[PDB]
């Protein structure tokens, strides 16, 4: 039900995923593209901080707001906690 | 850079297509950089300000393309008696490697190609392959390709994988011709096959109807049948 | 599986490969030589073109996936007027 | 196909393809309208099969798909204007272009029929909303796209 | 309410849907006697198509009539 891109420094990563999906799904998926433990990365909304308890739908992230043509844009932060670092896309004309 | 278009020479962009096209020809190995940068070549070479030289780089390729199988058709010329391993050797090195670069050529087709009495890469190259190599050496490769599939209904168990890879080797010249796909293989090869099974069956029924009165001669024809 | 896109200053991009073999020249790219034995990132290097155009491409393959075959209201694709410009010449190197 | 390779146009830009999805099209009445009537898909069928340019533009800027949907029977005979338009695309007849008097085909329907044939046979692709955007906006894209992107934002 | 639904060849679709029942579930039954699957027939019910339950009393619930479906495939 939800359409949104993992924005995490230099990759983004788009998905698809419903309401009642729960952040774990994603933290599973996020593992299995970019190969860090879940304790490591920490998922943003836009600057607020989650937690994995919370379903993918319960933090504001509805099929209203989360469309295929504009997804949202979901921080990520990969430890080594290291802060969100998410620089911006090329200047457009 | 970008997708905006600019004024290249095409001398010495085509000449390192070229030795990129060349292992891409032979099965040989290149790099995803160097193969996924020669997609925004052939971009960049077809829309080149001022004057897109598609035509240009359709004509050299069609160069490039006849003189690599005609080398190859000397090349299988040498091996007199086993042209038939050769030739589908150097096939199975070219069908793929011709799928290969009708993909890499995609935006070749889709720009140029169908939007000016044209044909297509992957058609054309294998155009090239009947046109240059099928059919100029075909009387040779007819008459072994009968005498081994002869032996092989005698008593012989030959290369399977050669007669196999070869006889398809026709039918898949002609995947691009809507029209009559299977036409060339129609009569390059059936026709003297089938004439050739009928004597070869017909012989072989005259030989056993003094060979086997007529109880065991219904056996022997279904065993030659099954077989 | 997922594909992986290079663009031009970093950038990187991760799409499901049935969403990125929509558009013509990446099915291309992935269909070039070599079995691609590791079959998880099979990357692909856009240098000539910038990387907002190339997340507005990956916003279009969700669209369109999305949206395929389907009858109800089709709603409009937002395009940025600065970016139309650029992503009109991606989607003629980026065929359908 | 050499009558067609002869680029036949008349004086409102029409082709043989054109006047073939054109309704307004007499016919001869001795001894001719009883079987000849038009529009007539199989003829445009066969306009396919002789590849016929689908994507030629008329005097008014108009294609074949658009004038085809401008045909106000679609119940008295229905197949005669659903097995041409399916028949139109297939060989590359885009359904996003636009005329000169900027109309899209799906804009000149007057008919549910026609315009949710139309719909079914629509594909969407980047390079059409793009193009369309760009022509909404009017950004200068002269000397600065491919003369290709420049011959189809023309045909948005 | 029988039904005389045309087709390609102006064939026959057998709905026997009242016009108090959504098109849903009545051009389920009228493709049945004419063999494509339910949800696969775009039925036009001369100048509008169904979409949900698209209850027959909205299509001016018309008795019979000729509802010239299209036939267009993937729409499941």
């Amino acid at each position: 039900d939800v359409f949104l891109m993992i924005r995490r420094h230099k990759t983004t990563i788009f998905t698809d995923a419903k309401e009642s999906s729960t952040v774990f799904e994603l933290k599973r998926i996020v593992e299995g593209i970019l190969k860090r433990p879940p304790d490591e990365q920490r998922l943003y909304k836009d600057d607020q901080l989650l937690d994995d308890g919370k379903t993918l739908g319960e933090c504001g992230f509805t099929s209203q707001t989360a469309r295929p043509q504009a997804p949202a844009t979901v921080g990520l932060a990969f430890r080594a906690f290291e802060a969100l670092c998410i620089e911006p896309f090329s200047s457009p004309p | 850079t970008s997708l905006k278009p600019r004024v290249v020479d095409f001398d010495e962009t085509w000449n390192k297509l070229l030795t990129t096209i060349k292992a891409v020809v032979m099965l040989e190995y290149v790099e995803r950089a160097t193969w996924n940068d020669r997609f925004s070549d052939i971009y960049a070479l077809c829309v080149a300000y001022p004057e897109p030289l598609g035509e240009r780089l359709y004509t050299e390729t069609k160069i490039f393309l006849e003189n690599h199988v005609r080398h190859l058709h000397k090349r299988v010329l040498e091996s007199e008696e086993q042209v038939l391993v050769m030739y589908h050797r150097y096939w199975e090195e070219y069908s793929k490697g011709a799928d290969y670069m009708d993909c890499l050529y995609r935006y070749l087709n889709t720009q140029f190609i169908k939007k000016n009495p044209l044909m297509e890469i992957g058609e054309l190259a294998l155009d090239m392959w009947r046109k240059l190599m099928v059919e100029p050496l075909q009387a040779i490769l007819i008459r072994m390709l009968l005498r081994e599939i002869k032996n092989d209904r005698g008593g012989e168990d030959p290369n399977q994988k050669v007669i196999h890879g070869v006889i398809n080797s026709f039918v898949h010249v002609e995947q691009y011709k809507k029209k009559f796909p299977l036409k060339f293989y129609q009569e390059i090869f059936e026709s003297p096959f089938l004439t050739e099974t009928g004597e070869y069956y017909k012989q072989e029924a005259s030989n056993l109807l003094q060979e086997s009165n007529c109880s065991q001669y219904m056996e022997k024809v279904l065993g030659r049948l099954k077989d | 599986m997922y594909v992986k896109l290079i663009s031009s200053d970093g950038h990187e991009f991760i799409v499901k490969r049935e969403h990125a073999l929509t558009s013509g020249t990446i099915k291309a790219m992935l269909s070039g030589p070599g079995q691609f034995a590791e079959n998880e990132t099979n990357e692909v290097n856009f240098r000539e073109i910038p990387s907002h155009v190339l997340s507005k491409v990956c916003m279009y393959f969700t669209y369109k996936v999305r949206y395929t075959n389907s009858s109800t209201e089709i709603p409009e694709f937002p395009i940025a007027p600065e970016i139309a410009l650029e992503l009109l010449m991606a989607a003629n190197f980026l065929d359908c | 196909y050499n009558l067609i390779h002869l680029d036949p146009r008349t004086r409102e830009g029409f082709t043989l393809l054109h006047l073939a999805v054109n309704s307004n099209t007499p016919v001869d009445d001795f001894h001719t309208n009883d079987v000849c009537s038009f529009p007539n898909a199989l003829v445009t069928k066969l306009l396919l099969d002789c590849g016929a340019e689908v994507n030629a533009v008329d005097n008014e800027g108009n294609s074949a798909l658009h004038i085809i949907v401008q045909y106000n029977r679609p119940i008295s005979d229905f197949l005669t204007l659903h097995s041409i338009i399916i028949s139109l695309v297939e060989a590359g007849a885009h359904t996003d272009m636009t005329n000169k008097q900027n109309k899209t085909p799906l804009d000149k329907s007057t008919t549910g029929v026609s315009e949710i044939l139309l719909k079914t046979q629509m594909k969407m692709s980047l390079k059409c909303l793009a193009a369309r955007a760009v022509r909404a906006n009017d950004i200068n894209y002269q000397d600065q796209i491919p003369r290709t992107l420049e011959e189809f934002v023309g045909f948005h | 309410m029988l039904i005389k639904v045309k087709t390609l060849t102006g064939k026959e679709i057998e709905i026997d849907i009242e016009p108090t029942d959504k098109v849903e579930r009545i051009k389920e039954r009228v493709e049945e006697k004419e063999g494509i699957p339910p949800q696969q027939q775009r039925l036009i019910y001369s100048g509008k198509q169904m979409n949900d339950e698209k209850t027959a009393a909205d299509y001016k619930i018309l008795g019979g009539s000729v509802l010239h479906l299209v036939l267009a495939l993937r729409g499941g």
